[PDB]
DNA sequence: TCACAGGATGTATATATCTGACACGTGCCTGGAGACTAGGGAGTAATCCCCTTGGCGGTTAAAACGCGGGGGACAGCGCGTACGTGCGTTTAAGCGGTGCTAGAGCTGTCTACGACCAATTGAGGACATGCCCGGGCATGTT
DNA sequence: AACATGCCCGGGCATGTCCTCAATTGGTCGTAGACAGCTCTAGCACCGCTTAAACGCACGTACGCGCTGTCCCCCGCGTTTTAACCGCCAAGGGGATTACTCCCTAGTCTCCAGGCACGTGTCAGATATATACATCCTGTGA
């Protein structure tokens, strides 16, 4: 169904500097998640692990939360609800935490809530913050995307924003950063694809 | 009528001959002769009537046969034309 | 009124320049003619009329008569070269012929 | 009468003013006749196609000029170019 | 006795021929044969005498150049006799 | 039927210096849809997505509406109402938010209203405006056009003018701009057409 | 640019009667142009004549019949003078 | 028009050029239709004797070549075009018997 | 420029003669050709040109050529007219 | 070895060349020579190929056309061999 | 609509011999009706006339009547019913005997009567059977189509073969044929074309 | 789900000598239906017309009916229902008389039933017989296969197996026939994929 | 066997007799130049595209050059038939009227068609506008 | 990495409409043709007389046709050299096309003199007859 409205995507640091990172694996065949700086997009397989590194300037408040949410990136789909196809919603894959229908999850966190939006419609996942461990400048969470970007009846082909915001305990914003995702069976094939159509 | 072309006489042909500087001739030059004169007279002949049949009168003038002769290259002069 | 002078008069030419245009302009030949054309036309004929009258009056010297007969015109015609062409496939009435006896035909 | 036109009077005053002590025959003169209207006739078809093919519509002294150098051979041709000239020219010019 | 060689007379012919202007056919045969041809095409035609003479001007006039052409084709095979053969030369040659 | 009026085609920019703005689509023969500034005239298919941009030197009042209403360019053929073809007046191709008749749609908006004039018998399209995202410079709708050009019984090969309007709350005219439009099945060969011609 | 005249398209209709199934190079359609070019001057070349000659005011289907019959052989007059005749008999029914 | 005498050649064509050619000040009307009954005509007799041609050497297809022979195999044609050069015509095959070995 | 008429060459006028027929060809003919030759083409070039000239231009046309070969009593096809 | 003796090549070349429509004489030299003539009546004169194609084959058709009529002058005398006379004869014949 | 029955249209000269026969029309511009014997096809311009002869060895009786219907040629649309278009079947066109989705007319005919068939759904138009004129070897009927083939929303591009029957006064079968429709705007160049082909 | 049973593929032309057949159609890369007598196999696009011939060796009575159903060809799968995928069972394509679930559809003919066996749990398809006219050799039936066989969630790219049966006014068997079936995107390429690993 | 002188025949020049050429005068009939106005042709200037003219390199055929033998051609000789020439006789043509009818030639009057001009509808080719399948890319399994 | 398998834009083909030129239809006015009538000339037909030409028969030489021998032109074949033919590129001029303006021509009007046609008279040519010059035939010379 249509959503009554459009949630932004401007990228917003805010008062803590935030921005998002991610890990610098290869295009290999057999790899399961892969990400390009160039293009701003991750490649990931269906169900597998997709680190995404959560960076700051200063440390934010506890109880701030992390909430992932996807859109259609073209305009007109936009007011679209992105949601699992027919077939992964009815097939046996659920985690005992996740939804049957919502196509992003959190794996390893306990901690994890998913948000079907009274209002808007909106599928969301959402995660308390975490300061980063001891060793590294950044906190990584680790999401799986439940649905190839092709499934008919889902996404059908058209491409997705994971939206990342930063926000505290009623939910408002304290900040927002946003990157194209293709879910794909063949993840360093086709990054090196759309990277090398980067100059035609 | 019949047979003036025998009118044609052979020393007639002689005469003719004589003019074009002819000497001296083979008696098969006369039935030739007639033949080609025929020929010739004929075409002459049936252009004029023709012209005579278009003015759609019963009597062929000097000037049907000036313009039967003219176009076979044969412009005459004396007659008129 | 300016009292009439004739194209013929103001050329100074015998031909008719007149009767010329006429022909010329009507009797389907043209779509337009233009006044210099006829006379022009009228010198050429005169000159070339005037060539064979010359040459032909001095064929009835030679044949010592004062009046020119068709055959005089015929030698004109024939002992002039460039006449010879123009009128080359010409019949004239009582023309005869030049008096040509090829060499091998003379006695010996 | 009837009336047919012919050029006796010019031919013979033509003769006059070449051999003055000479006269014509009728004969002689019925084939300056045809001569003039053969050779009319020739000049006069010449500047016709002569205007036909350059598509153009006036006969002027030109396209004669042209058709008699074609008619003639070029002795003959270029003393007729001469008179003809001299008479449009004068002709222009009175 | 006198008795011209056979083949002299000619010469003289032959400029008084080319000399005179008369024409060598006579009239009344020339003129039936006229008649003649022309019935094959239409029956009841009728003629004017100077429409004969023209016809007949041409036709000698025709035949003389003719007999010219004969003649030098006579010549260039080296004959004194004129033959059937030289008169179809001549014509077959102008496209007859 | 016919029309009482002319809807004014006249250029107005207004308080809020309203233009509009379209996408540099190229001239591939069955693109979706593509503009031409040399002919100030769009090209698109049968209910394809055609992006409108709107710009403004100044940002309107809350409960300000755009509306889209097409007229015949041709002056005698002005006073007929334009609208869909009797086939596609009863197909049923209806987003269970347009009337079957109505040549304009807008898609993706769940705000969208469709107008029948009383007094005038026009038919339009309206939406509530809204302003950029900051960081964005315009604002972009997304109509539907319902008939091709050519349609017997429609619009029957006659040109056709979108006039789009600012309006207030009330259908004030706050600003108006109008463009050329042709529905086609292949709109990148047609333009290509048009533009070559404007050198002929 | 210019456009231009030639009976092409009719000689190649006419040669589909003779031959249905036989083609023709451009070069020979050439030459059928340069024949009936031709062979139409004769024709009204001639036909002027006769009218100039008995002085009449135009030409007619007879001056034209007159003037194929001294143009054509005697054989190909009779069936051209036939199609003629038919020709200007349809027209003047139709 | 053409279909009226049910010819092929087209007659306001050659009425045109009567009225031009300076040929004559006027026409009546069924001159142009004779006329162009007889170049019709004359030209099916052309094309006929040329598609034989065409056949004889095995072609589907007239060359100026057909057309010269076509011509020359018709005496009637011969003469009336007995002064006419034809481009890449060639000419008959005719030897003289005096020239053959025997 | 110059010397051109020894363009026109003896094995030339030999195949010219074999479509006349031509069994055997003496030495003195290829000059006679050439003279022959010649003529025809001074003839119908003055002719041509005269046409080029009268139209005032400087380049000579199939047209040109065709109506000089016209009027010497010979018709050519396929060039136009 | 193999020769032939002479004769039966010139009756195959007949045939061929009757046969045959193409140009017989050289492509380019012909044209020099329509130049160096043409320019004795007018200097810068500018030549249409289509022109020049006119002019090779009406001089071809009319030395053909020669030719047969000096082959039959020659059959005529009875020689083999045709000569400049028979040339002469049939040009003189023909109102050269 | 689908129809519950496909009529027959196989060749049944019957008891009269009965045959189809077509005027010799060419395939000039502007033809209103010409018949291909080659392709069995008619092809014809919209609402001219359309001569479609009756022949028969011997003359049925008085009372037998002739009867035209269309169905598609290919088998899968067979069970559709051939009707008008919308456009054409709302424009003004009708001539006060035919109702206005009828594709065949009949014209000059008074006896004319139009069938909507009751269990079949099939249109098709019926008149009299006359015997030929004194002098004559068949009987014309002047048919009339109401739509081109390529007409949206009606034959929408498939061929029709129109079906006539002769049958008795209670319409029972007495001899039957059938002939390809193509209705167009050039008949003469779309025979040409098909006639074409069949060499290619 | 599963099936109690496995239908039995045995061909049987019975008393009326019952065959199938099929139209010889190419293999152009996108053709909608063709058929390989060298595999018994038939490659079509879902949802177009699918023509099966009907032959036999005397008419059947009336009454008489004709069935399809499917199976999967691989052992370890024939106890499986064949049905469609979740996504294409949900979409909106119903023709008004064919139930969503359904694979093998009849397209054209109003008198077609639907059947979901209530001890088997096999879904078929059932037209009446209809008999061709005495000189046409066969009856088509115009199937239409609502899925690809690459359809995740349903075929999931096992090969199936189409069983026609006839069978009278009861439900008892006349005659059976099988071919195999591969619903997919491109039918002549996959055709000749096939038949040339014949030769591998 | 080949060419010139005297006589005879053909062509050109003079005298006698008769006809035609040529020269001079009067009345009739346009034909011709002088004159004026307006659609058009023709002329002149400007601009753009294609052809002609000019240049260079490689490969093949044409042509050029040389020798030998066959046939053609030319020269010379012999025999028979046909043509040419002379004389005499008969018929036709030419010449010179005599008579009659049809056609040609010319004039007048009336009708139809042609020519010329405008408007309306069709012929022909080019363009306006949409659906299928193919090509190729997009996206998954082994 | 290769093969398995679905979806969108492009080339082409399918199919409806426009613009430009030709044909058709109608009207108006003038000229030519068509049709009829009348007059005179020429043609056609017929008769008589005289001379030349043609026809027929007889007689002789040259020309034509046929045959043989001798010498040089030509053809045929091989080898070597030069330009033709072919392929590709560049610049300038000419020809073609379009627009604008003036003067030749055409068309229509008026008036006077010349030419044309017919009539009248004398001188020199034309023809016929007779004499001299040019060419041919017969006889004579080399």
């Amino acid at each position: 169904p249509l959503s009554s409205s459009v949630p932004s995507q401007k990228t917003y640091q805010g008062s803590y500097g935030f921005r998002l990172g991610f890990l610098h694996s290869g295009t290999a065949k057999s790899v399961t998640c892969t990400y390009s700086p160039a293009l701003n997009k991750m490649f990931c397989q269906l169900a597998k692990t997709c680190p995404v590194q959560l960076w700051v300037d200063s440390t934010p408040p506890p109880g701030t939360r992390v909430r992932a949410m996807a859109i259609y990136k073209q305009s007109q789909h936009m007011t679209e609800v992105v949601r699992r196809c027919p077939h992964h919603e009815r097939c046996s894959d659920s985690d005992g935490l996740a939804p049957p229908q919502h196509l992003i999850r959190v794996e390893g966190n306990l901690r994890v809530e998913y948000l079907d939006d009274r209002n808007t419609f909106r599928h969301s996942v959402v995660v308390p913050y975490e300061p980063p461990e001891v060793g590294s400048d950044c906190t990584t969470i680790h999401y799986n995307y439940m649905c190839n970007s092709s499934c008919m009846g889902g996404m059908n082909r058209r491409p997705i924003l994971t939206i990342i915001t930063l926000e505290d305990s009623s939910g408002n914003l304290l900040g927002r950063n946003s990157f194209e995702v293709r879910v794909c069976a063949c993840p360093g094939r086709d990054r090196r694809t759309e990277e090398e159509n980067l100059r035609k | 009528l019949r047979d003036n072309i025998q009118g044609i006489t052979k020393p007639a042909i002689r005469r003719l001959a004589r003019r074009g500087g002819v000497k001296r001739i083979s008696g098969l030059i006369y039935e030739e002769t007639r033949g080609v004169l025929k020929v010739f007279l004929e075409n002459v002949i049936r252009d004029a009537v023709t012209y005579t049949e278009h003015a759609k009168r019963k009597t062929v003038t000097a000037m049907d046969v000036v313009y039967a002769l003219k176009r076979q290259g044969r412009t005459l002069y004396g007659f008129g034309g | 009124r300016a009292k009439a002078k004739t194209r013929s008069s103001r050329a100074g030419l015998q031909f008719p320049v007149g009767r010329v245009h006429r022909l010329l302009r009507k009797g389907n030949y043209s779509e337009r003619v233009g006044a210099g054309a006829p006379v022009y036309l009228a010198a050429v004929l005169e000159y070339l009329t005037a060539e064979i009258l010359e040459l032909a009056g001095n064929a009835a010297r030679d044949n010592k008569k004062t009046r020119i007969i068709p055959r005089h015109l015929q030698l004109a015609i024939r002992n002039d070269e460039e006449l010879n062409k123009l009128l080359g496939r010409v019949t004239i009435a009582q023309g005869g012929v030049l008096p040509n006896i090829q060499a091998v035909l003379l006695p010996k | 009468r009837s009336r047919k036109e012919s050029y006796s009077i010019y031919v013979y005053k033509v003769l006059k003013q070449v051999h003055p002590d000479t006269g014509i025959s009728s004969k002689a003169m019925g084939i300056m006749n045809s001569f003039v209207n053969d050779i009319f006739e020739r000049i006069a078809g010449e500047a016709s196609r002569l205007a036909h093919y350059n598509k153009r519509s006036t006969i002027t002294s030109r396209e004669i000029q042209t058709a008699v150098r074609l008619l003639l051979p070029g002795e003959l041709a270029k003393h007729a170019v001469s008179e003809g000239t001299k008479a449009v020219t004068k002709y222009t010019s009175a | 006795p006198h008795r011209y060689r056979p083949g002299t007379v000619a010469l003289r012919e032959i400029r008084r021929y080319q000399k005179s202007t008369e024409l060598l056919i006579r009239k009344l045969p020339f003129q039936r044969l006229v008649r003649e041809i022309a019935q094959d095409f239409k029956t009841d035609l009728r003629f004017q005498s100077s429409a004969v003479m023209a016809l007949q001007e041409a036709c000698e006039a025709y035949l003389v150049g003719l007999f010219e052409d004969t003649n030098l084709c006579a010549i260039h095979a080296k004959r004194v006799t004129i033959m059937p053969k030289d008169i179809q030369l001549a014509r077959r040659i102008r496209g007859e």
